[PDB]
Parts: structure tokens; sequence; C-alpha cells
């Protein structure tokens, strides 16, 4: 019927809250953080990447202090690598310094940008894993006419080595003999796979789980915040009901509002007895106002420009009653920090300005722009003459020494392309430069008889 | 042997749906920012709704960053700023595009009435929207499960039904659904099903709906189009320099509304594009999408929803939709109609030294008008070095140039057109005579065509440039070739008013005058007898004269006589030429007769010598006027001697009828209705009082006693002559002046008994108002109404050219003189002159072929026909004309302002349309709309019914609101029984056989019937015989052809009755059948079949069936045509007229006739 009510009615599913479900979430959010924080705290290459850039930003906010903590971190790793490879305390107590390290990882914040990278990097690296994995199945199950029943029993063991491949061919079953036609292919996918086990530095088996607990941890919080905002549809309106009709149509400010809203929910911290709303209002009033000014007039316009305006707009209406008459830019700029034409330059870029498709009379219902003459195009008797110019002139150059002509025409692009430097015209002809100059002037000496062009002048 | 690739004399136009990829074939880029220009340095920011990076450089041949400003570095692109340097003209050619966040739905097809996205899905309107604004999910390919595909669930249901069937069914909501939907359906499929059900069930609502549905469909398949495309994913944006951003003085600005409108889509979209990446709650993004689809349709056809306001201004903005030119309907709308170079105008006056082929144009306009010809001609003879200066000479108005200009002018006609261009004569070519003044001078004789007086009418002028035009101008448009109204064979370049007073004056006779009874050699001594002061003009006198008569074999035969005439009439005979009877000027000469003199000179000595007559008929006609010194002063307006007498006499009657009324001998409506007669009678008498007295009471005396003769009072001679006046109007000067009717319509039982020569009293005046007011008002309207009418006709004639030579059919219609009860309301001769016959004509007695098969009936022929008592004639008329897609010359007839038979190519449609709608203005159920009733084909309120079938009648069942009437065939199956409302009076005989098409109730009857029942040569006579009672009633002479030719368009459709190849019930162009049956007749197979039945289609409803879609989409709803036309991917193979003009190539009639032909053969040619 009508988009707006729908939005409203749509919002109608109240779903109001008290303080309780308020904060109750904020942790649900926060879990998903850690859970994923923790989830990522797990990644060697997440961290070995952390080293490489650290070396890149440090080979190019207190640097030495920064140089220090990197040490605690750097210390706590290498030990843990040995709690793996030296296999002391078989991923039980060697497991623990693996844990100690991850803790070190779990403190403090950063820059959201490298983040969504790693986030990505993991999962894209996660891609290649199911990349290589999607290869083996179409090549054994669908290819070897091999049942999927038999494919998950034996492949699932390792999913990297060839233990299932050469053990499903010796089972002497009817689906086994087919596995040969792909021996060049199965060898190639398990290779890159173990390679990921090398690139990742973690078993392809164990590397899923972690990536996931992020992924879910992802949901938990994603899911969470979503809920938060829906709470406050009503907030936004109220305020956004303020900024209305300001050179911007309703739903727009409010959408923007629900952005300003939706933003606020992110930067928050419930561990703060400051009550959620008045933290919204700002971030809402933020976008919706800063929304308006930069996208509302048909010409953009910088901010301060907006403000410096309303300064005036307000003052003049303030000025008006002071001098119950009328305020003159000299006067107005007077009441100002402002210079003057600087002002006058200002006046002109207000006005939105009128639509050409405005009606004017009805002499035959005219329209405005039915009347804007062109200025680019060239007059016909204006163009025609030009035509007479090239000719009547070309009419003249022939009357001159065929050697001089090509020397002028070079100087003036005429009948040619780029206008030839009255030097480099020499250089082309040799006999430079002055030499040619005289030739030039020889031309001009003939205007005993230029009653032609002379007249094509005025 | 090459096709081509580059650019070429295309023909025809393809419209259709728009692939996204295909759309991207169009854009030089994606606008992606809502910016415009810089704000301080009024540059255009890239890349956004104006750019250069995309659309083009601002300034001819110039990169944006500006590194490259030379007419050298053209196709180069600036390294920096994505700008090829080229003329700025591209930023008026180039287009853009935008990628959408959400697929989004095209408001034209979603609402342009029968919603394509609707009926194509056979899914109702209300739901889709419901799906779109996210109200409810909809099924799609549910497969063997529990639910239909195009079925719809609520969220909760979807959820319930989700849990039951995990996959294996599909349901969505939001654009993608419908998108999803369309992609997925297969047409070809439903049809064959649709095809069967068509065959499985036999029911009229059904096959009406069904077969009508299918017919739409396979059209779509036949298109090329893809229904996934009725939805938008990428949107093209119109080039910037057309929704410009001009600066004004005082450097405010202005732009077209699209920019607002544009800026809105861009805005929403992005923010939305944004939203996703925020993974914002679908409750918002739902809303977003919903908003986008708003902005869009804002763009496209604002008005089909809440109607986005204009920004800034209250008022509504301009949607592409609104900016379609032609646009029109229904209906309006004129088209002004481009402006034009070489042109101008002013106030106009007389100029009677003008020989019909010329007009007086002022030195000054003529100067600026022909300026270049002058610039050239000046430097040619070399009075000017070079044009630049040549200009300065004419700038300077140097004396030389005046002489010069004369040169450019010599045989160089110009166009002269006046106010509402009615019939093609509203424009007429003259040669120009140079003149001082800033007035245009007019040839008087012509006034009467244009309709121009001189109380300020302005006529405007044009220049025919092309070599061509100067011939077109001279051959066709030139004053002279237009002197026979193409409306109606008579001359239109008749003696107007001033003049015939003069003529009438001369050709007159006073009883006993300066010369009563002498005899002079010949006119030569006749005039000499006058300017000598010796004879009176109109003193009766015998004189020697010679007429000629070319009776013999194409040959001129002389003859002398002592004709017994007057001096004046003698002196006139000087003017007459050769093959004319003296007998022609012997009498008194009315303007009534004097045009008739003119026609005759033309139908016997033909053009040239008709013309030069006409100038001389004028020149003279003025001169003896001025000499006669006719003039009017109060004393001329004779109020009959006995006026006041009667008044009181009838003034009596009334006091009588009163006496009786109060004594109630008699009633009120009675009395009234009584009184008002007698007043009526009085006015007829106080009329015919003066007129009896005014007429002749010129009682005078020669030699003897007294004689009385037709008066010379100044004003009689006005009306008597036809110069001016109407005895109807006279009666208002002398005798009583009518009766006024008050506003009611209800006429007042006490006439305005005084007149103009007498005072009017207050009350007399007062009542007299309302009238003249209402009148003025009428005219103001009848004229608004005449127009909208014509606009419709020409809308529908038009594409109709005299194409075929002689179709060669014997089939024609039967002419009788009109005989309305009493006396012949219109002779049989008028009806038939100029037509070409079906079959040879026999005398009264027989074995006597008078006229043989098809002959074009000239005057002689007629006269022969009238000599023989001859009395009815079958004739060839264009509703007969077998030729399809045109009109054979022969089927037609003859007219032109030129005398001989039509020549191929002339645009008889239009020129039909014209001659009707034109005089329509002067019309008076009845009158004008009563006309529209004919051509609109409107049933009357209460229409008679007729013998549906011939065969004996009988009434069955009973009175159940309607009596079923059962006709009964002697032979055939009898079953015809119609259910009739018996609450109206019958006529038919009850045990009587009823010839199908008999009067079975009385009262008006509805043409579609007459057609269907009685016949074509029947209906086709109804339309005219009845249009004709209107104009005829109004003294208005329009010849039937035209009407027939309209009628022809009315019945362009026909209904099939059998098959083999067409689609059984369908309504189709008797055209396409006439061709298609042919293509079975000995052609492929009998198959079978098919037969049809002719349909009567209202004009307006006729029009809107143009093969040409451009044509048609200018007459009705537009938004529709395109919408509906672009979907079945139509092509417009031109051919029609307008369409060629729009796209401004050459007219396929006229001149351009000769041309097009030359091409249509090369099309389908090898
Ligand atoms: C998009 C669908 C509609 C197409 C049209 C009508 C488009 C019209 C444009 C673009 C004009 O601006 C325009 C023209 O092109 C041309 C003219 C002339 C006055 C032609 C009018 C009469 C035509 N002939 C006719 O009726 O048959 C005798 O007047 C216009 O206003
Ligand atoms: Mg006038
Ligand atoms: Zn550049
Ligand atoms: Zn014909």
């Amino acid at each position: 019927t009508d988009p707006v009510r729908m939005y409203m009615r749509e919002m109608g599913t109240v779903e109001l809250l008290t303080r309780e479900g308020e904060i109750d979430i904020a942790k649900r959010i926060e879990d998903g953080i850690n859970q994923v924080q923790c989830s990522v705290a797990e990644y060697p290459e997440a961290i070995t990447y952390l080293l490489e850039q650290y070396d890149r930003v440090e080979a190019e906010i207190d640097p030495e202090l920064a140089r220090e903590k990197f040490a605690e971190l750097r210390a706590q790793y290498v030990v843990t690598r040995d709690t793996i490879k030296a296999k002391g305390r078989s991923h039980a107590t060697a497991q623990e310094e693996i844990l100690k390290l991850s803790e070190v990882f779990k403190q403090f914040r950063l820059v959201p940008k490298q983040f969504d990278y790693l986030v990505n990097s993991m999962r894209v690296m996660m891609d290649r894993v199911r990349t290589q994995e999607r290869l083996i199945m179409k090549l054994c199950v669908e290819q070897c006419k091999m049942p999927k029943k038999n494919f998950i029993t034996l492949f699932t063991g390792n999913e990297t080595s060839d233990t299932w491949f050469n053990a499903a061919i010796a089972m002497n079953k009817p689906w086994s003999e087919k596995l040969h036609d792909v021996s060049e292919e199965v060898h190639r996918a398990l290779q890159k796979l173990q390679q990921i086990e090398e690139e990742t530095g973690l078993t392809i088996e164990q590397v899923k789980d972690i990536n996931r607990r992020m992924s879910i941890g992802e949901a938990k919080a994603r899911r969470a915040k979503k809920e938060m905002v829906e709470a406050n549809l009503r907030l936004v309106i109220s305020i956004a009901k303020k900024y209305t009709n300001r050179g911007l149509q309703f739903l727009d400010l409010i959408q923007e509002g629900n952005i300003g809203l939706m933003k606020a929910v992110d930067k928050f911290e419930y561990r703060r007895g400051y009550k959620f709303s008045t933290y919204a209002t700002w971030w809402i009033r933020q976008a919706i106002t800063r929304s308006i000014a930069d996208q509302a007039r048909t010409i953009r316009i910088p901010v301060h420009m907006i403000e410096t305006i309303n300064k005036l707009n307000r003052i003049s209406r303030q000025m008006l009653q002071e001098m119950g008459r009328e305020p003159t830019p000299e006067e107005l700029a007077e009441r100002m920090l402002m210079p003057e034409d600087k002002i006058r330059k200002v006046l002109k870029i207000a006005k939105e300005p009128i639509s050409m498709e405005t009606p004017i009379g009805d002499d035959e219902d005219s329209h405005l722009g039915d009347f804007i003459e062109d200025t680019t195009l060239e007059l016909p008797l204006d163009s025609a003459t030009t035509e007479s110019l090239r000719a009547a002139t070309h009419d003249v150059l022939a009357g001159l020494t065929a050697r001089e002509a090509k020397v002028l025409r070079m100087r003036f692009g005429i009948d040619m392309n780029t206008d030839y430097t009255l030097e480099e015209v020499g250089k082309q002809f040799d006999v430079t430069r002055e030499r040619i100059r005289q030739i030039e002037a020889k031309a001009l000496r003939k205007l005993r008889h230029p009653s032609r062009s002379e007249v094509l002048r005025s | 042997l090459k096709a081509q690739t580059k650019t070429e004399e295309f023909d025809a136009i393809k419209i259709a749906l728009a692939s996204p990829d295909m759309i991207r074939s169009w854009s030089f880029g994606e606008v992606k920012k809502p910016e415009t220009i810089n704000y301080r340095t009024f540059k255009p920011e890239r890349d956004g709704l104006f750019c250069a990076r995309i659309f083009g450089p601002v300034k001819d041949y110039e990169c944006l960053c500006g590194k490259y400003k030379r007419l050298k570095h053209r196709g180069v692109i600036c390294e920096k700023c994505g700008v090829e340097v080229t003329q700025t003209k591209v930023r008026r050619e180039r287009m853009g595009h935008i990628e959408l966040a959400s697929p989004t739905a095209h408001i034209w097809f979603l609402k342009s009435l029968p919603s394509r996205i609707g009926l194509l899905l056979d899914m109702p309107l209300r739901d889709i929207e419901r799906v779109l604004y996210f109200e409810s999910y909809v099924v799609i390919e549910g497969g063997m499960t529990n639910l239909e595909r195009q079925q719809i669930l609520t969220e909760e249901q979807y959820l319930d039904a989700l849990e039951e069937f995990g996959d294996e069914f599909d349901a969505k909501m939001g654009a993608e659904a419908i998108q999803a939907l369309l992609k997925s359906m297969d047409l070809e499929q439903e049809c064959e099903q649709l095809r069967e059900e068509l065959n499985e069930t036999n029911s009229e609502t059904k096959r009406k709906k069904l077969t009508k549905r299918i017919k739409l469909l396979e059209a779509f398949v036949q298109s090329g189009n893809k229904p996934e495309w009725m939805i938008l994913t990428v949107l093209p944006v119109l080039p910037p320099d057309l929704r410009p951003l001009v600066p004004l003085d005082g450097g405010r600005f202005a732009t077209s509304d699209l920019n607002d409108l544009y800026r809105r889509v861009i805005n929403r979209n992005n923010r939305l594009k944004r939203l996703l990446d925020l993974a914002a709650p679908d409750i918002i993004v739902r809303n977003e999408k919903r908003m986008l689809q708003e902005a869009v349709d804002a763009l496209l056809d604002n008005g089909r929803r809440g109607r986005a306001i204009t920004g800034s201004n209250k008022r509504p903005l301009k949607s592409l939709a609104d900016m379609i030119k032609g646009k029109q309907g229904r209906f309006r709308q004129n088209l002004l109609g481009k402006r034009v170079d070489y042109s101008g105008r002013s106030v106009i006056t007389v100029g009677p030294y003008l020989r019909l082929h010329q007009c007086g144009l002022p030195k000054k306009m003529a100067l600026e008008l022909f300026k270049p010809f002058i610039y050239g001609k000046l430097e040619l003879r070399g009075l000017a070095t070079t044009i630049k200066a040549a200009k300065k000479m004419v700038e300077r108005e140097e004396a030389v140039v005046w002489d010069i200009l004369d040169e450019v002018i010599r045989e160089h006609p110009v166009l002269l057109n006046r106010a509402p261009t009615l019939h093609r004569l509203g424009i007429q070519a003259f040669e120009p005579v140079l003149i001082e003044g800033k007035a245009i001078q007019l040839h008087p004789l012509v006034c009467a065509a244009y309709n121009a007086d001189f109380d300020g009418d302005q006529m405007a002028v044009h220049v025919p440039l092309t070599l061509e035009a100067q011939l077109e101008a001279r051959a066709l448009m030139m004053s002279t070739n237009n002197i026979l109204s193409p409306a109606n064979g008579e001359p239109i370049i008749v003696p107007s008013q001033d003049v015939v007073l003069g003529l009438y004056y001369m050709t007159r006779d006073c009883v006993n005058a300066k010369g009563e009874g002498m005899v002079l050699t010949g006119p030569k001594e006749a005039e000499r007898l006058y300017r000598s002061g010796l004879a009176s003009l109109h003193a009766r006198v015998k004189v020697r004269i010679t007429e000629y008569e070319k009776d013999a074999n194409g040959e001129l035969v002389a003859k002398t006589s002592l004709k017994d005439t007057t001096v004046g009439r003698a002196i006139l005979w000087m003017i007459v030429p050769k093959g004319l009877p003296y007998s022609i000027v012997n009498q008194a000469l009315g303007k009534k007769a004097i045009s008739k003199m003119l026609n005759t000179c033309y139908r016997i000595l033909g053009l040239k010598p008709t013309v030069i007559f006409a100038d001389q008929i004028m020149y003279t006609g003025f001169a003896y006027a001025a000499r006669s010194g006719a003039s009017v002063g109060i004393d001329d307006m004779v109020i009959p001697e006995k006026k006041h007498e009667i008044i009181s006499e009838a003034e009596a009657e009334v006091a009588e009828i009163q006496e009786q009324f109060q004594s109630g001998l008699v009633t009120a409506g009675e009395r009234y209705n009584k009184v008002i007669d007698i007043w009526a009678a009085a006015n007829d008498r106080v009329s015919k009082a003066m007129m009896d007295n005014l007429q002749t009471e010129t009682v005078i005396n020669r030699d003897g006693q007294e004689e009385k003769q037709v008066s010379f009072n100044s004003i009689y001679m006005m009306a008597d002559s036809g110069a001016r006046g109407s005895a109807a109007q006279i009666r208002q000067l002398a005798g009583m002046r009518g009766l006024m009717a008050k506003p009611d319509g209800s006429i007042i039982e006490t006439p305005i008994t005084a007149n103009f020569r007498e005072g009017l009293n207050v009350l007399q005046y007062f009542i007299s108002t309302h009238g003249a007011r209402k009148g003025l008002a009428d005219t103001a309207l009848k004229t608004a109404n005449s127009g909208y009418l014509t606009r419709r006709l020409v809308d529908v004639a038009q594409d109709l050219v005299v194409t075929e030579d002689d179709c060669g059919t014997h089939e024609g219609i039967m002419m009788t003189p009109v005989i309305e009860g009493g006396d012949v309301k219109e002779p049989l001769r008028d009806r038939v002159l100029g037509r070409v016959t079906a079959e040879d004509v026999l005398k009264p007695g027989t074995a006597d072929i008078l006229v043989p098969r098809n002959t074009l009936l000239h005057e002689q022929w007629c006269d022969l026909l009238e000599e023989n008592s001859v009395d009815a004639v079958k004739v060839r008329s264009v509703v007969s004309c077998d030729t399809d897609f045109g009109v054979c010359a022969h089927c037609y007839g003859r007219d032109l302002a030129r005398g001989h038979i039509i020549n191929k190519g002339e645009a008889i449609g239009v020129i039909a349309a014209q001659s009707i709608g034109e005089p329509g203005t002067q019309l008076t159920t009845g009158g004008l709309p009563r006309v529209a009733d004919l051509f609109e084909a409107r049933r009357p309120k209460e229409p008679a019914i007729l013998a549906e079938i011939s065969g004996i009648v009988s009434f069955g069942k009973e009175t159940k609101g309607k009596r079923r009437l059962v006709i009964t065939p002697v032979d055939g199956s009898d079953p015809y029984e119609e259910m009739i409302p018996k609450w109206r009076q019958l006529n038919v005989f009850e045990g009587e056989r009823v010839e199908r098409g008999d009067v079975i109730s009385d009262g008006p009857e509805a043409p579609h019937d007459i057609l269907r029942l009685r016949g074509v040569h029947a209906v086709t006579r109804y339309i005219v015989n009845e249009v004709q009672d209107v104009y005829r009633l109004q003294g208005v002479k329009i010849n039937d052809k035209h009407i027939e030719v309209i009628v022809r368009q009315m019945l362009r459709k026909a209904t099939i009755v059998n098959a083999g190849s067409s689609d059984f019930l369908e309504g189709e162009q008797v055209e396409y059948s006439r061709v298609k049956i042919a293509n079975r007749e000995l052609e492929a197979n009998g198959k079978v079949g098919a037969t049809y039945s002719r349909d009567l289609l209202g004009i307006t409803k006729a029009s809107l069936a143009t093969e040409s879609f451009i044509s048609a989409a200018s007459f009705q709803e537009t938004t529709r045509v395109l919408t509906e036309a672009a979907v079945a991917g139509k092509r417009d193979e031109l051919r029609g007229l307008k369409e060629n003009v729009i796209v401004g190539r050459l007219i396929p009639a006229g001149t351009g006739y000769a041309y097009h032909q030359d091409r249509m053969r090369r099309r389908a040619a090898g």
C-alpha cells in the first residue's frame, strides 16, 4: 500500500525491553568476541603473520614500550613450539604453555582493518582446504562409481595422507578398481592439503574446529547485536522526527538514524552504568544530522559551509527585528568574523535552485527551460563565414612561394595539425632560425593587397 | 558482397525489452555518487550524475584535467581524468547505468493496466505487491509436495510448512521471488495446455478469456524478450546534457527534475549497498529495498503511487514518463509542433492590386527573411568582398541591397498561413510583392478560404528553401491551383462581398434611364457611352454582341446576335472569355450565381483562363462598387408603414386568450402555448410586411404612367446581392426583432417587438443579453469541440493514400436523389457527378448503353443523364474499393480543387478528415456531437430491434422480465429465440413472416446491427444520409466521398467465422484476411476456410489499431502503448505518414509517394 506504514507496522512487533535483557545481551555479544578471540588466539599463522608485519611496520603510541610486549609474546611462542615438536608433555602440559601463549594473545585491542583480513585469511585458507577436499570426492565417489558410504569411512581418518586411497583399491570391492584413473589426481590434492598442514602449520583435521568456534562465536554475537538494534527502532524516529523536512525526506533520515543507532550498539561496554539510550542519541543525532548536510542539495557542500550559513540565516532573522527593516551584506558581514564578498560569494551557493521544469505562464503552458538559450553552439552565419575564412585565406597562401606557405602553415597548424613552433619549424627544414624569421615577415609585407581578409576582419 | 556495419538508410524501428548486459552495452559507465558539480569551481565531479569521465568533456575538444587541449589530441584520453577529448556534444548522447543492490521492479509493466507481470503470471495484482513490500512469502516450484507454485504463505505458515518439507519446495519473498518466478516459468508449456483447455471446454467467458490470454502469450515468445527482464538489476541513466545543470544570470541555477529524482535512487541504493556490509537487521534492509523500489518508480512514472513531491517546491516532479513528446491522450492535445527558422508574421491588410498569385510583404521582413540568399547573391555579383562584410552592407541597409533583394525574390514563393489551420488551404503559396509598411497584404478573393477578415487577424509567413519546395510551393500550394474547394467541387475563390455588390450593381436595370432604348455597336461603345456621362448603367438597351460556342469537335464556333440587354451588362461582357454564352450575364447576377459563372469558365476553358477571369472579375467588381456610392444612413431601413398597426391587433388576441384563461375556458400550459404562436405569427407578418414594401416600392414612371421595380434602397441591394445581410437580420432592423427565450431555454411569451432603428427599452435590452451571451458561449465551445473532433478523424484517416490505380471491381453503391418526403432534399445529380460507375447505364428503354461500365461522370454525361430521365445509379466508392492497404483511383471518384480524377499518391485520408471537421464549427438529437454519434458508432439510448433472422415468428415461455422470441425458418433450424424486455411497445405482425432486419420495435437503431443484418451498402448509407441531414440542414456542402472514406476506416476490422490458419473467433483486419484467404483460395490448401464477419468500430476505437505503433502511441494512452508494445517486441516498418515525419524523413504520399515506392521494392528485393 504505502512503504512508510509498512515500515512502521513492520516495526509494530514491539518486542520492548527492560534493563535486564538489556545488559544480558551485552555479554552474549562479548562471549562471541572472546570465543572467537580465543578462537583466533589459536592461530600460529595468525600470529606468524603478526610477526611479519611487525617487522614491516617496525622496519617501516610509544615504540620502546611496543618493543617490550612483543618480547613477552615472542618469548612465549618459541617455547610453545617445542611443547609441540619436542613433544614434551604430550599436548597435555605442553598444551598448557600453548595455552599461556594464547592468553598473552587475548589481551588488548588493535585496528579492525588487519582483522577482517585474518578473519578472511583463515577462512580463505579454510577455502583451499575444502577446495582440495571438494576435488577428491568427485574424483572417487562420482568418478570411481564409488559409494559415499565407503568414502567417509576411510577418507575421514586422515583427509591428507593417501591411507584411504590405496586402502579402498585393495579392498577388492567392485568400486575399487576405478580409483586408478585418478591416481595422478588424488596424489595432487593430498599434496596441497598436507601443504596447508604445512602452510597453516596445523593438521587439516584440527584446523576446522577453531575456525568454526569463531564462526559460531560469530553468530552468537552477530545474532546478539541484531537483537539489540531492533529494540530501539522507536528511539530513532523520535529524534529523527526532529530533523525532518530539512532538505531530506523522512524515511531517509530515519534509515540513517537506524545506522547511527546500529553504530552505537557496537561501541558500548555494558560494564558502564551509563544507561544505553543517551549513548544512542548522540550516535543517532550523529549520522542523521551529518547525514543531511553532505547529501541534500543538488550541489554538494562542505560542512562548515552549512554551518557558516545557518549562522547567517539565524542572525538575519535575529537582525531583522533589531533593525525592523532590512540587513545589508556590509552590515551583515559586520556582525561577523566575516570579510564581505566572501560573504557575497557565500549567498550565491545557497538556493537549491529552481527546477527548469517549472511552469511560467500558460501562454501555451510554457516551461522555464523551454527558454534557456544555448551558448555553446555556433551560429550558422557565424559558422559559414569561418568556412569562408579557411577558403579565402587558403585562396591567398597559394599566391605565395610554395616554400614560404609551408612555412607559415607550419607555424599556424593551417591545413595541418599541431601548430609548429616558430623555431622547430626550422630544425625541420634546417635553415634555422632567424633565417626563417625573415621569411615569415616577408609574408606579412604582402598586405598591400589583402582587401580580402582585411574585410573578413572587423 | 557486403552487408554493412556502419551507418545507413535504415528503415523500421525495433522496440523491446532490455537485457542488463544489453543495457550495459549502453553505458559509458556507472554513476555511483549523488554529486553534481563542484560547488565552488562549478566543475562536474566525477564520477557521479554528471561527469566527464563518463559522459564527456564539457567544452569542445578538451580534457577535464586539461593537460590536453588541442584540436590535435582528439581521441586521446587524459591520463588523469577519464576523458577522451571530443566535442562536448557527446554529453548529450552518451548514457550511464547503475548497479542495484536489490533487483527491482519496473513500474510500467507492474501497473500499466493489465499488468504484464500480472497476466503473464496469471497471478493477480494485489498479491505481487503483497510479495514485494514483503507482506507475504510466495511459493515457487513447490514440486510434488503440498502446495501450488504461485501459491502464497504467511511467514508463520512458511515456517510451519518449512519444518515439514526441508527442501524440495521453494518459497521466497521480495523482488527475487517474482524475478525467481519469471525466470522459471515456461510458456510454451502452458499454452499447449491452454491450447487443450481451449479445446476441452466450450464456453464464451472462457474462450474469451482463455484464447485471448494465449494470444497475448506466444506473442511474447515471438518477441525475443525474457520475463526475468521485466525486472531491473541495472538501470540506465539518461545522458547528462539533457537533464542539464545550466547556470543563470545572478548565478542562481536551474536543472531538470530527473536530477533530484536520480539523486534519490543513487542515495538509497548505496546506503543500502552499505547496509549489507553492516550486516544490518533484515527488518531495516527489508525497509530499504522497499524504499528503493519507491525511488525508482519515482524516476520512471511518477504518479503511480504516492507521487514524490518536487523537492523545494510543493509541486510534483517530472518523470521520464512525463517527458515523452507527442505524449497525448486521451485525448487532446496539439503538438506545437516545433518552432522554425525562416519564418515570421504580422497584422495583415487588403491590397487589392494583387493578382491572385501574389501578396504584399513588407520591405523589412522580406529583408531579414531572405538574408543569406542576399549574402550570397551580393558577393556573387561581387558587390561584396566577403560575406562578413556582405552582412555589414545589409546591416547597413545600403541602398544597393534593396535592388539586389528584388533579384533573389523574382520567382520565389513564400508560405502564408493563418490562424486555426483547418483545411489544407490554411496555407497557400504566393509570389511576393515588395512593400513599405510592416503589414502583410492579402489577395481579397482568398480571404474567404482562410477565413480572415481584417479586424486584426495575423497571418504568418514561411520560406520554401529547397529547390524542391520552391516547386512544391509553386505547383501545388501556389494560390491558383486552389480555387476548387477540395471539400466540395465548387469554387472557393468566389467573389466575396464588397465586390458582388458592384457586380450585382452593374448587372442591373433601372426602369427609365439615361438611354432607355438606344442601340450600340458593342460594349466598346457601351462603356464609352457611360464614362461620357451619357447612359445609365442599367438603362435597358439592345446591343450587338458576339458569343462563341465550341459545340463542335473540340472547336470554337462564333455567333453574333442583337441581344436585348443593358449597358452595364454590356460592359461586363467585355470581361467574359470566348466560350461563354452571353446568356450568362444577361440578368442581374448574385454572388449566388456568380461563383457559378466562375466554375463554368473553369469546367469549359479550364484553369488559367478561369483564373485571369477571376482577378478581372474582382478588379472590376470593386470599381463599380465605389462608383455606385452605395452607403447606408438611418433612412434606408424601412419600418413598414403598418408595423405598429398589427402589433396591437395581435396585442388583441392575447387579452382575449387571457379573458378565457381566467375564465378557465382554457388552461395555463394551454394558454401560454397558445399566446406564443400569435406573437410568432405577427413577427412573420411584420416580417413580410416590410419585405413586401422594401422589396419593390421603387415606383417609377417612364413616358407614361407608373411602374414599380426591384428597389435600389442601399440595403436591399446588399442582401439581394449576397454581399451581405440576411432578411432574417433585416427583420431585426425594420420590423419586430424575434422573441427572446429566457435561460430555461423557455422562450418568453412576449417578443422584442421594437427594433434597431427604434430604441430598445431597458427590459428589451436585458432579455436580449442572456441570448447573445449564451451564443458567444456556444461558439466558444462548438469551436473547442469541432477541433477535438477533427484531431480524432485525421488521427484515423491519415495513413491512407490513393495507392492502387483501379482496383478493378464491379462493386459499387447505389445512388438515388435524396428525396426527404416532400421535395428532393438534394438532387441526384449533385450526389453523383465525379463518380465512376460500376456497370454500363441503359436509358429508359434499353439495349441502350448510355454510359459504359466505369466511366467518370462529367457534366455533359450528367446532362446526358438528366436529359434521359435517368434516376438512380450504382457507383464506385471507396468503401467498395477492393484495393487493400489503399484506395484505387477508380473506386474513388474525381475531386480535387483540380478537376480530373484523383492522381495516385494524394493523401485523400487527411484531406477527407479536413473538409469535415473544418466547417463543423458552424454547426448547431442533433448538431455537432450528434455527428460524433455517427462516427463514434454510439448506440442510441433506446434502440430498435429487428428481424434477427428472416422467417416466421412466435413467442415462447413468458414475461419473465423478458419474452423469449422464437423466429421460425420455413426450411432451416428454427431455434432463434431472443429474450426481450416487453416493457416497450412492439410493431411487428404476430403470425407474420419477418424479413430479417425488419422493424421489431420502433425507435432509433444501432449501426453495428444494420451493418450485421441489413448490409454494408446499407449501413454505409446510414452513416452518411444521417451525417448529411446535419450539415445539409446548415447549408453546408460536404461531398459524401470523404465520409465514406472515414467510414471505411471504421470497418477495418472483421470477425472470422471459420479457420485453417487463423485463430477461429478472433477479430481481424479485413485487410489481412483479404490477403490470407487469397493465400488459400487456390493457394496452399482450402484450409478451409476461413470466413469472417465485418465489424463496426468507433472511429476512435478504430484508430488505436494502427500497424504503426508510433502512430498509435501518439493518439491514446501512451504509457500503455509502449509498455504493452515493447513487450511483444514490435517493429514499426514505417509506411504510415506521421511516424515518418516524427523521425523526420520523407512523407510516403505527395511527392514523396513517387520516392518511397522506389525503395519498398528494394526491400524484399535481392
Ligand atoms: C514518443 C511517441 C510520440 C512520438 C512523437 C509524436 C514525437 C514528437 C516529437 C519528438 C516532437 O517534438 C514533435 C515532432 O517530432 C513532430 C511534430 C510535428 C508537428 C508532427 C505532428 C503531426 C504529425 N503528423 C500527423 O499527425 O499526420 C499528418 O511535432 C512535435 O511536437
Ligand atoms: Mg478576425
Ligand atoms: Zn585530463
Ligand atoms: Zn477501388
